[PDB]
């Protein structure tokens, strides 16, 4: 079988969202849902459109008509969003068919100003050659940022970099830069240090020019 | 209550064979069907196979025929899956679900998962195993607020990806960040984490940070200081 979903549904926090799975003669056997959360475990939600499990509020509901399986959300939260999957038997071929989930994302959400953090080599590798400089950032809603480094006071972008997309932590995006193409002299002079530029206000911090 | 430990996992090179268990604890294992369903990163999920209450086969897949075996012990209580012939694209988070249903003898053929797993990364590539190199991240004396201060690991050179870390037994699981990992153009890894790391007055943690590699398997016990 195959099984058609949309790729992404955002709405608002006041009502409900639609996150339909249809199929070409879906109208008799069993539809199954279930949510992942992005890192943690996935759990069961309403299934078969008649019941659901111990624990899932009255806010989830399932109905299907004719070929369309909807899977209703009452009162949507920032907490709820989660990678959406639907699952169908299709006796026919003896085979469990999956399809491709839907990040539900609450559009309307307030701000958030990430923090960065700068940790300066260590102590017990001056002695080697490691070279493994890294500037963090702290959670923020907004993703699509791009960290800027400034490399002894100055734009230095040539080096190998990581650039990591903002990953999912407890409803939040973070990521990380790493730039250290120094030839391991990192304290030469003029405050080696680290920039953050994001949608509006960009942050920096320094550290001791030693 | 259910805890499905699932092992087995690691970086093999393409067309050799490993086998992964998952042992039910918490339940009878002698009426609950079993599956064995892999999830791509960020590339939704795909059911491998499964075994119902019985030692009995339900079907698999149309790209991994021939190839994987999924067995039953009720004996040991264990679900075993041998996978023979791996390729670059059966690199996935293989999870080991549950069914809900007691799956009596006379009914219709409807199984749906019920609890879930962690899952193994099971790598299939050409590189090779790399050692992970912790170091003491310094607590420079930056103080302006309370908790301003903030202490972490520098794992990094390794390919796979078994990330697991713990403190000093594994607790203290208050407020941690611990950033994913990132390939930097060459297969290894970074890997750091952020901790609250109070006013340093004799009270506070003992500043170790273990990390556990399965495929570079090291203790490494190494201490952090100002």
């Amino acid at each position: 079988y195959e099984l058609t979903q949309p790729p992404s549904v955002s709405v608002a926090p006041g009502q409900t969202a639609r996150i339909t799975c249809g199929g070409n003669n879906i109208g008799s056997k069993s539809v199954h849902w279930y949510q992942q959360k992005p890192g943690q475990a996935p759990v069961l939600v309403v299934y078969d459109d008649s019941d659901r499990p111990s624990g899932i509020p009255e806010r989830f509901s399932g109905s299907n008509s004719g070929n369309t399986a909807t899977l209703t959300i009452s009162r949507v939260e920032a907490g709820d969003e989660a990678d959406y999957y639907c699952q169908v038997w299709d006796s026919r071929s003896d085979r469990v068919v999956f399809g491709g989930g839907t990040k539900l994302t609450a559009l309307g959400q307030p701000k958030a100003a990430p923090s960065v953090t700068l940790f300066p080599p260590s102590s017990e590798e001056l002695q080697a050659n490691k070279a493994t400089l890294v500037c963090l950032i702290s959670d923020f809603y907004p993703g699509a940022v791009t960290v800027a480094w400034k490399a002894d006071s100055s734009p230095v972008k040539a080096g190998v970099e990581t650039t990591t997309p903002s990953k999912q932590s407890n409803n939040k995006y973070a990521a990380s830069s790493y730039l250290s193409l120094t030839p391991e002299q990192w304290k030469s002079h003029r405050s080696y240090s680290c920039q953050v530029t994001h949608e509006g206000s960009t942050v920096e911090k320094t550290v001791a020019p030693t | 209550e259910v805890q499905l430990v699932e092992s087995g996992g690691g970086l093999v090179q393409p067309g050799r064979s490993l086998r992964l268990s998952c042992a039910a604890s918490g339940f009878t294992f002698d009426d609950y069907a079993i599956h064995w369903v892999r999830q791509a990163p960020g590339k939704g999920l795909e059911w491998v196979s499964g075994i119902t209450w019985n030692s009995g086969t339900i079907g698999y897949a149309d790209s991994v025929k021939g190839r994987f075996t999924i067995s039953r012990d009720n004996a040991k209580n264990s679900l075993y899956l041998q996978m023979n012939s791996l390729r670059a694209e059966d690199t996935a988070l293989y999870y080991c679900a549950k069914h809900h249903q007691i799956a009596v003898a006379g009914d219709a053929e409807d199984y749906y998962f019920d609890y879930w797993g962690q899952g193994t990364l099971v790598t299939v590539s050409s590189a090779s195993t790399k050692g992970p190199s912790v170091f003491p991240l310094a607590p420079s004396s930056k103080s302006t607020s309370g908790g301003t201060a903030a202490l972490g690991c520098l794992v990094k050179d390794y390919f796979p990806e078994p990330v697991t870390v713990s403190w000093n037994s594994g607790a203290l699981t208050s407020g941690v960040h611990t950033f994913p990992a990132v390939l930097q153009s060459s297969g290894l890894y970074s890997l750091s984490s952020v901790v609250t790391v109070p006013s340093s007055s004799l009270g506070t943690q003992t500043y170790i940070c273990n990390v556990n590699h399965k495929p570079s398997n090291t203790k490494v016990d190494k201490k952090v200081e100002p």
